[PDB]
RNA sequence: GUCUACGGCCAUACCACCCUGAACGCGCCCGAUCUCGUCUGAUCUCGGAAGCUAAGCAGGGUCGGGCCUGGUUAGUACUUGGAUGGGAGACCGCCUGGGAAUACCGGGUGCUGUAGGCUU
RNA sequence: GAGUUUGACUGGGGCGGUACACCUGUCAAACGGUAACGCAGGUGUCCUAAGGCGAGCUCAGGGAGGACAGAAACCUCCCGUGGAGCAGAAGGGCAAAAGCUCGCUUGAUCUUGAUUUUCAGUACGAAUACAGACCGUGAAAGCGGGGCCUCACGAUCCUUCUGACCUUUUGGGUUUUAAGCAGGAGGUGUCAGAAAAGUUACCACAGGGAUAACUGGCUUGUGGCGGCCAAGCGUUCAUAGCGACGUCGCUUUUUGAUCCUUCGAUGUCGGCUCUUCCUAUCAUUGUGAAGCAGAAUUCACCAAGCGUUGGAUUGUUCACCC
RNA sequence: GUGCUCUGAAUGUCAAAGUGAAGAAAUUCAAUGAAGCGCGGGUAAACGGCGGGAGUAACUAUGACUCUCUUAAGGUAGCC
RNA sequence: CUCAACCUAUUCUCAAACUUUAAAUGGGUAAGAAGCCCGGCUCGCUGGCGUGGAGCCGGGCGUGGAAUGCGAGUGCCUAG
């Protein structure tokens, strides 16, 4: 059936959002990027050069080449019945950086700092978390008053 | 007529030039102009349908023509509309209405607006 | 489309933007003593008819076209070919449009 | 001529109206969606009937004018010319397709518009006196006769073709939150500028 | 408590109308010799400092319009997974989880970076 | 007279189309991918500017005015988030822009590699980041190696031109010639690229129920036969008999739709002959109704026991007449 | 139109061979121009082919008649 | 004044090729020793600068930094 052009079923996602088009603001050009940091794909549709493809769009990767204007990438891209790491030039409109490793590398901080502490105070702290325990056996107070009676209603025709 | 001709020719004028050549389209006038050449942002003008009444002789080359004025008239700190840097809008009080347009032409000319009609 | 009959472009012989001169490439005739003519002949001598295909379908209607440019120093006057992409009417050095005039009664 | 209603009953064809890309439709068979006295104001009609689906299908416009028509005519020698008011509240958007008269190129061309309506969904009104309130269920039965599927006849809760309540209704109008204009009413809330409050309120 | 210059996020900052503005400032303003531009020193460029907050600008206001953020709408609509569930079907109920969006009703209405001023 | 060819896809083939190389929106089920002779359209071009910079402006539309001038000619002011324009299809994008108007130019130039897109992670085409020259523009930062982005195009072999004070041209040397190396072009639209008209009822072979021409089967649009509502017709009167606008069905005695079975063969129209079944009853038996006085007729019910003919014309089934 | 045929005169195109010129030669260029084709006639008991629209007569209808685009001719005498 | 147009505030009903809003299910990435933190050295890139960036040589840090399950990696040849 269909085209194998490059912005084919591009309609939304290289869009503006509603009242965001017009100049792109600069501090997404004043980031800097070295190379190794975790970068997500998004790829705006005011600037058109450099732009990465419908398949990259939404992705995550890891930068490994600054050049002037763009980026080198290195994304996992799901062929048929293989993943495989491709290279990508990308601009830095078309970028931005990632928090879940910027969560994962001050949590790492604060463990090292936790772990320095005990080791000079002399006890042994907890470092690893843990997911989402059960409930922990407590008390419920009613506060003197009777608990509130709930009742199913009868069924009326409204709409 | 087809596009790209040429078809009118105009000019601005503005200063003491502006207003002894409008002093002379009054005289022509007789500083008559009647009920509604005054647009609602405060300018108005007229025609004239023949130049050589007032001023310059007649040219035996030159023909018969007639024009238009237009005066825009304002107010000081109206350049800040066409002002290139840190430009605005002039503001509500500060502008020109039909009727203080009136006021002034007739207290500047001393003339007669609202005729008999 | 119209390109004009000069420009100024690179120039390989003396690694340099130079103006050249600009014509339209025109295919020159065959040798005969080319080394596929010379086969061909070979082939196409005594019986058995055609023996390479005759092309016979043209669905193309328009040519590449090539400019040849040469550049204007008279010691190094070394010529290059350069093309353009399709166009049905070429124009070499015509009359440059304007945007101002009275156009058209 | 027209094919057999079963045909074309259910909704399976993703709704296509008539646009750009679907041209040379013919025009619907219902052209008046309100009928008997428009011009009633708020009160005058206070009893609101309506008959309202309970299945999930699509009416034609020649059954919604066949209904429309019959419901009318009692409506007109039962509570008099200009005692009701009644309006279709289902417009026939969606056009539907016949292949001519083997499977090769076989996509449609326009033949007719229905309008689909789902389970909860007002089909027709009508507005009325209260003493009508018989006369509305009898007109709107014999012409529930005219519809496939099955439909039920529910008096509402409200004030005549309005949104609120007939019980709250007259005390809104005395506090003059809700102010009367046509067939229907407006809404006045307490946060507009006070000078429209100073033009009302007075 | 504010303002200039350059900004960052880009309406809680916009828009409409009204009130107030000490001191520095920002402007409006005066002029065309030079620089430079025009049909026109109106715009742009240049040279000033008699007057002025009228305007821009700032702050505040409006049962303001927008915008932002909550409530409601509503555990509704929709939906993952399940059944030898119902129903002639159309569709619907239940089990297991997730869970909206208008109308309507509140509250808010620019924060802030660097450098340099004024405010006894 | 000889030899050979006489594309493919296809709700059988043919005819018609191109779904055969591409592009936009949808389908497409909120990553990507996703079919049909699915839907709505476009392409084989156009452009020395419509390419590249820089500067300065604001567009469509509306309101109010101004001699001829009016709905439209030109001038002015105000509102105007783009409702205009950007070559073309559509989608996206864009406002001191990417639009419009000027100024200067040729980054649409010469080179090596990398990458993305289709993808087999092959090629072409298209594109994206760099790097090395030489330049353009701008005060400059910068921007620019074509067109704001998504399409606008083409291997081997052969030919042709361009480049290398280049290599080879056979025992050596000189000079033509030829071959070579690198880069463009001449084209394969069946667009990964044979060089190609029919007919066969005189036909043949290998096959095919992967595929048409019967029956059967699913379906029931169409045909046929029923029902519900009642606006009307019936002098009156909806319903004796009817039933418009609508709507619910049944049947497989019509014709389609489909291609499941059969192509190492199920004898292919009609009549004749002969049996049996069905009932949606024309007659006859027993009834009910009437706009049933009688006679005749019409509408229903139980009902298929019994009967339903002789001819003209046509191969006819159907038909029409005696 | 397609065939077939006739005329060749000044006459376009038209191979091999021959002639001249350039070059060191291979080679190149030029002049020269057979049939045929083209150009010009003929030929249908050669193959074949042989048109539309309007309005027009004391009822009405038709159309002797006319006006029209029109091709190489527009189907004649007959026959259905 | 009847009607219009027009404007304003409401109202009925819609969209595969509309959309401010906007799910459920879904797609990617991360969840450490290839990590962390100290010194020093090289650079022809970058530069107000001892800069910035990259590379390299040493040194010290193990609570192995969610759950659950499991032995993995890797090459050749290859049928249908
Ligand atoms: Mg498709
Ligand atoms: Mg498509
Ligand atoms: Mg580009
Ligand atoms: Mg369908
Ligand atoms: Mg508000
Ligand atoms: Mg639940
Ligand atoms: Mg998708
Ligand atoms: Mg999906
Ligand atoms: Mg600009
Ligand atoms: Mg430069
Ligand atoms: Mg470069
Ligand atoms: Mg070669
Ligand atoms: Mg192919
Ligand atoms: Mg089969
Ligand atoms: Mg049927
Ligand atoms: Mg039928
Ligand atoms: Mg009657
Ligand atoms: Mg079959
Ligand atoms: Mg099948
Ligand atoms: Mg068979
Ligand atoms: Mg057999
Ligand atoms: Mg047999
Ligand atoms: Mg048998
Ligand atoms: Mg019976
Ligand atoms: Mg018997
Ligand atoms: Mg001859
Ligand atoms: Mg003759
Ligand atoms: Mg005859
Ligand atoms: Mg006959
Ligand atoms: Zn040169």
């Amino acid at each position: 059936t269909n085209t194998k052009g490059k912005r084919r079923g591009t309609r939304y996602m290289f869009s503006r959002p509603f009242r965001k088009h017009g100049v792109v603001p600069l501090a997404t050009y004043m980031r800097i990027y070295k190379k190794g940091d975790i970068v997500d794909i998004k790829g705006m549709g005011t600037v058109q050069k450099g732009m990465p493809h419908k398949c990259y769009h939404g992705k995550t990767g890891r930068v490994y080449n600054v050049t002037q204007h763009a980026v080198g990438i290195v994304v996992n891209k799901q062929v048929k019945g293989k993943i495989l790491a491709k290279r990508i030039n990308v601009r830095i409109e078309h970028i931005k950086h990632s928090k879940s490793r910027d969560s994962f590398l001050k949590r790492v901080k604060e463990n090292d700092q936790k772990k320095k502490e005990a080791k000079e105070k002399g006890t042994w702290v907890q470092l690893k978390r843990q997911p989402a325990p059960p409930r922990e056996a407590h008390f419920v107070r009613t506060n003197g008053k009777e608990p509130e009676l709930l009742e199913p209603i009868p069924y009326e025709f409204m709409a | 007529i087809r596009r790209n001709e040429k078809i009118a020719v105009h000019c601005t004028v503005r200063g003491a030039k502006a207003e002894e050549i409008l002093e002379k389209g009054l005289k022509v006038r007789e500083y008559e102009l009647r009920k509604n050449n005054f647009s609602d942002t405060g300018n108005f003008g007229f025609g004239i349908q023949e130049h050589i009444d007032l001023g310059i002789k007649y040219d035996p080359s030159i023909g018969i023509y007639g024009l238009d004025f237009y005066v825009v008239l304002g107010r000081p700190g109206f350049s800040i509309a066409d002002k290139k840097r840190r430009t605005g809008c002039i503001g509500a009080k500060h502008r020109i209405s039909k009727e203080e347009a009136m006021r002034w032409f007739q207290q500047k000319y001393d003339g007669i607006i609202l005729p008999g009609k | 489309v119209n390109v004009p009959k000069t420009r100024r472009t690179f120039c390989k012989k003396c690694g340099k933007h130079q103006p050249h001169k600009v014509t339209q490439y025109k295919k020159g005739k065959d040798s005969l003593y080319a080394q596929g003519k010379r086969r061909y002949d070979r082939k196409q001598s005594g019986y058995g008819g055609q023996t390479k295909p005759i092309f016979r379908k043209k669905a193309k209607t328009t040519k590449k076209i090539v400019l040849r440019l040469e550049c204007v120093e008279p010691n190094c006057r070394s010529k290059r070919m350069l093309a353009i992409k399709r166009c049905k009417h070429f124009e070499l050095g015509g009359d440059k449009k304007r945007k101002g005039q009275v156009i058209q009664f | 001529g027209r094919r057999p209603a079963r045909c074309y009953r259910y909704c399976k064809n993703k709704p296509y109206p008539k646009s750009r890309f679907c041209r040379g439709v013919p025009d619907a068979k219902i052209r008046i969606f309100d009928l008997g006295r428009k011009k009633a104001k708020v009160d005058e009609f206070p009893l609101g009937g309506h008959m309202v689906s309970d299945e999930y299908e699509q009416l034609s416009s020649e059954a919604l004018e066949a209904a429309r028509i019959c419901a009318n005519k009692y409506m007109v020698k039962s509570c008099g010319r200009d005692g009701f008011h009644m309006r279709v509240r289902l417009h026939p958007f969606h056009v539907i397709r016949i292949n001519k008269m083997g499977m090769r190129g076989a996509f449609g061309k326009p033949q007719g518009t229905v309008a689909r309506v789902h389970i909860g969904q007002v089909i027709m009104s009508i507005r009325t006196k209260l003493q009508n309130e018989e006369h509305v269920i009898e007109a709107l039965r014999r012409a529930k006769f005219k519809f496939p599927g099955r439909q039920k006849i529910h008096i509402s809760k409200k004030w005549g073709f309005t949104k609120f309540n007939a019980d709250e209704f007259e005390d809104m109008v005395a506090k003059k939150c809700l102010i009367p204009d046509g067939c229907g009413v407006k809404y006045v809330p307490s946060h507009g500028p006070l000078d429209k409050w100073r033009v009302l309120h007075s």
